[PDB]
């Protein structure tokens, strides 16, 4: 026996303000890829779309989720990082690269989740006579790990034993990029935020600009909690979650209960088709009834 | 008579148990994936 | 004890060897469960295994620099809040970054930095007083990167007689960037030993620091009978992989 | 290694494995073939 929904419940949580895009994407200081640096987002609504008016992106690609379902979507536990590499490098923040930055200075995960964001800033980080501030790591022992940073500025030598500077086979393992305003595109500056986040699994603060209703109940409705949208029917539930879980699930995967974000309140969720049917027949032959 | 009662019972209940599987998807939620992902990729996961 | 001293006259450790017991399961994820049996597979503390006691008490106080591996179980049994916290890093000096997760009088504190650490950090506190005076945990610290501070508190920091009442038992996990710290506690009525039993631990923080962590040192109290001497209070606390 | 510092790559790209590996592998029969193009034609250095 089958149902076919009658409704429509939206819930997200209560949020008003806007993400800080002027923060992250206008910041006049950039640090240094040896020294990239994280910065925490929550609380906010995500509306990208304020960024078509003043910022154009030469790299963007998404990892884990499709470019076309973020605004419907609700993010947990998002980091930004920030840093600057050479035109060249930029191909090198990626999941699974070689090179000098993806060896010794910014590593993804190999399961990476998230988004990498990168823009030419010429006219901003490049001078006529040269500018040296930024740097990058180029000699180490080993590589990193995903999402370590090292900041340490020992002197390098291949034997492995500490030396001094001024002495032969020892090495500063720090070195700085040339950014000149006449080079060529592949030794220009460029800007990169990469955003890091998780999806449907556990509570979420950061959300698409949507507009909630009011929860209907006893009713085979569509639904969307928190971007896990579904059909089924809403009841009042009696388990208890902990404050660090957010859905529920049983022996099959299939999520059946879920906290409301606004009211704190647990429903359960049913599926609505449910039910033997048969027919009999004296043939169609014979009729039709 | 007991024996084939348990048998009929744990045939369907292992039926129900195994919808738990990846086989090899990214995951074995249908409504996960639609979330997630557009009809292109889901088309896939969707159809292992 | 403007800077940072050393004791003197100080008895070497005791290692001695105990035994877990069911001890340190952990939640695996964020998902709720009931009425079902879950396998899993993940990073453990196996049942039964060897783990190594540490001691403060007379003139033993126990704090040498600990190697981490792949991850640590660390349970606390103590009746006078001895044990403060944990730094942990892997060169433990200013030629790279630690993270310092205290415990101090009023707040959790949690910050990670190019720290002077000091070879034998530790709390002040007077016993005829009950007050906690001094905290010479480092002598110098920058190019900070993370910090985090409660809400303020009160702890109870006088010393206390009799047996060993609170069990404060804590897994610590290192990957991708992240340190995964859960928590759990028990009360206790016991003497000497780790008590057996099953409990489950709670995720309390995944705290972004980006470091590596090889070496971890924990984090003592000292009860001073008069200004200028060093005293102990009995303290235990066990470590396993 | 070697190359980092006197070397900058424009297009790196492996067929067959995995670039992460190349340091703990040995290799067969191995040519290098060399030449120059425009700009635009290096895309079409490519299977298919
Ligand atoms: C439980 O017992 C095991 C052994 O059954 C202890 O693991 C042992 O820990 C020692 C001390 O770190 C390891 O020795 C060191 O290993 C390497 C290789 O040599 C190196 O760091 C040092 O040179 C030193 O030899 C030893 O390898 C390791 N044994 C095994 C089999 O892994 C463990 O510590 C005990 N649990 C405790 C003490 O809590
Ligand atoms: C436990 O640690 C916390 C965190 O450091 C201590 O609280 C902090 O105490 C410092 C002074 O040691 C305060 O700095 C000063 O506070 C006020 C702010 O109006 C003012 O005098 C200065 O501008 C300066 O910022 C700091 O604010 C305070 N932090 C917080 C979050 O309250 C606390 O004192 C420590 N407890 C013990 C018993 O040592
Ligand atoms: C980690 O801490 C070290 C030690 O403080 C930092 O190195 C220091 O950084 C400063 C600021 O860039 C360097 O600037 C120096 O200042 C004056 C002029 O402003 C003058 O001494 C020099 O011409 C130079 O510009 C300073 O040389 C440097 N000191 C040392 C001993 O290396 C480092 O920046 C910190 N790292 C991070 C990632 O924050
Ligand atoms: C998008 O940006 C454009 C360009 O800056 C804005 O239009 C300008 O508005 C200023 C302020 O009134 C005028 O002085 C300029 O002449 C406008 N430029 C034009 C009309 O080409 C526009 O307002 C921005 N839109 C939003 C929605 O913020
Ligand atoms: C999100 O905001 C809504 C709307 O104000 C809150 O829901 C109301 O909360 C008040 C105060 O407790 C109740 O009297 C109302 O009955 C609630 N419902 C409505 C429709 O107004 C809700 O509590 C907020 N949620 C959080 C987590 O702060
Ligand atoms: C890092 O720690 C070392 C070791 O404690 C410090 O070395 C001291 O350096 C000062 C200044 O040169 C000397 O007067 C001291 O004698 C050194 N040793 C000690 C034990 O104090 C070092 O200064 C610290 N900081 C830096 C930036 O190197
Ligand atoms: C990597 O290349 C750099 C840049 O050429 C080398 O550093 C230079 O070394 C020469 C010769 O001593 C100096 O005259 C330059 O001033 C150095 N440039 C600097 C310090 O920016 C460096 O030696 C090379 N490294 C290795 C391991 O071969
Ligand atoms: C300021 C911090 C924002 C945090 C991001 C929030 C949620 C998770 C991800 C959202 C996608 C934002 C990327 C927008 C890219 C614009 C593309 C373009 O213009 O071509
Ligand atoms: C970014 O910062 C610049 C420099 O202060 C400022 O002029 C501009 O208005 C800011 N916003 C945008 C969208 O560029
Ligand atoms: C098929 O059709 C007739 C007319 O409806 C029906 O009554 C009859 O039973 C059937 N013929 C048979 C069974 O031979
Ligand atoms: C430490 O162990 C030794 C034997 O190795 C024993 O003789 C001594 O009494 C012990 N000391 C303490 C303080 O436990
Ligand atoms: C500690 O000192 C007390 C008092 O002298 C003594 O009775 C006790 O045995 C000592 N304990 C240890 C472990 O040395
Ligand atoms: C390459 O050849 C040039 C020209 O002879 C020479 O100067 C240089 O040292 C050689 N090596 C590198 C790494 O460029």
């Amino acid at each position: 026996f089958r149902v076919v929904p009658s409704g429509d419940v939206v819930r997200f949580p209560n949020i008003t303000n806007l993400c800080p895009f002027g923060e992250v994407f206008n910041a006049t200081k950039f640090p240094s890829v040896y020294a990239w640096e994280r910065k925490r987002i929550s609380n906010c609504v995500a509306d990208y779309s304020v960024l078509y008016n003043s910022t154009s992106f030469s790299t963007f690609k998404c990892y884990g989720v499709s470019a076309t379902k973020l605004n419907d979507l609700c993010f947990s536990n998002v980091y930004a990082d920030s840093f600057v590499v050479k035109g060249d490098d930029v191909r090198q923040i990626a999941p699974g690269q070689t090179g000098v930055i993806a060896d010794y200075n910014y590593k993804l995960p190999d399961d990476f989740m998230g988004c990498v964001l990168a823009w030419n800033t010429r006219n901003i980080d490049a001078t006529s006579t040269g500018n040296y501030n930024y740097k990058y790591r180029y000699l180490r022992h080993g590589k990193l790990r995903p999402f370590e940073r090292d900041i340490s500025n020992v002197p390098f030598s291949s034997d492995g034993k500490p030396c001094t500077p001024p002495a032969p086979n020892c090495y500063w393992p720090l070195r700085g990029y040339g950014f000149y305003t006449t080079s060529g595109i592949g030794y220009q500056p460029y800007r990169v935020v990469v955003l890091s986040f998780e999806l449907l699994n556990a509570p979420a603060t950061v959300c698409g600009p949507k507009l909630s209703t009011d929860l209907i109940k006893n009713q085979c409705v569509n639904f969307n909690f928190n971007g896990l949208t579904g059909t089924g029917v809403l009841t009042p539930s009696s388990k208890r979650f902990q404050p660090f879980q957010q859905f529920g699930r049983d022996v099959s995967d299939f999520t059946d209960s879920v906290r409301d974000p606004k009211t704190s309140e647990i429903l359960d969720i049913s599926p609505c088709s449910f039910g033997g049917v048969s027919v009999i027949t004296p043939g169609t032959n014979a009729s039709s009834e | 008579l007991q024996d084939v009662v348990n048998q009929n019972a744990q045939a369907l209940n292992t039926l129900v148990k195994q919808l738990s599987s990846n086989f090899g998807a990214i995951s074995s939620v249908l409504n996960d994936i639609l979330s997630r992902l557009d009809k292109v990729e889901a088309e896939v996961q969707i159809d292992r | 004890l403007d800077r940072c001293t050393t004791f003197d006259d100080v008895q070497a450790p005791n290692y001695t060897q105990h035994t877990s017991s069911m001890r340190g399961v952990y939640y695996p994820d964020e998902i709720f469960r009931s009425d079902t049996l879950y396998l899993t597979q993940d990073l453990f503390l196996p049942f039964y295994s060897n783990v190594t006691g540490f001691h403060t008490i007379n003139h033993t106080f126990d704090n040498p620099v600990i190697p981490f591996k792949d991850g640590i179980y660390f349970a606390a049994t103590e009746k006078s809040n001895v044990v403060r916290g944990w730094v942990f890093g892997s060169t433990m000096n200013n030629k790279s970054q630690s993270v310092i997760i205290i415990n101090n009088s009023t707040n959790v504190v949690i910050r990670a930095c190019n720290f002077e650490l000091c070879d034998n950090p530790f709390f002040v506190v007077s016993k005829p007083m009950g007050t906690q005076t001094h905290t010479m945990i480092f002598d110098n610290a920058f190019n900070c990167t993370f910090e985090y501070i409660s809400d303020a508190f009160s702890l109870d920091v006088s010393e206390k007689s009799g047996n060993f009442k609170h069990l404060r038992e804590f897994v610590f996990k290192n990957k991708d960037g992240f340190l995964y710290v859960y928590k759990g506690y028990q009360p206790i009525d016991v003497v000497r030993d780790l008590p057996s039993g099953f409990n489950t631990l709670k995720p309390i923080f995944k705290l972004p620091l980006g470091i590596k962590i090889t070496n971890f040192r924990a984090i003592l109290t000292a009860f001073s009978p008069a200004q200028g001497t060093w005293g102990t209070s009995a303290a235990a606390y066990f470590v396993g992989y």
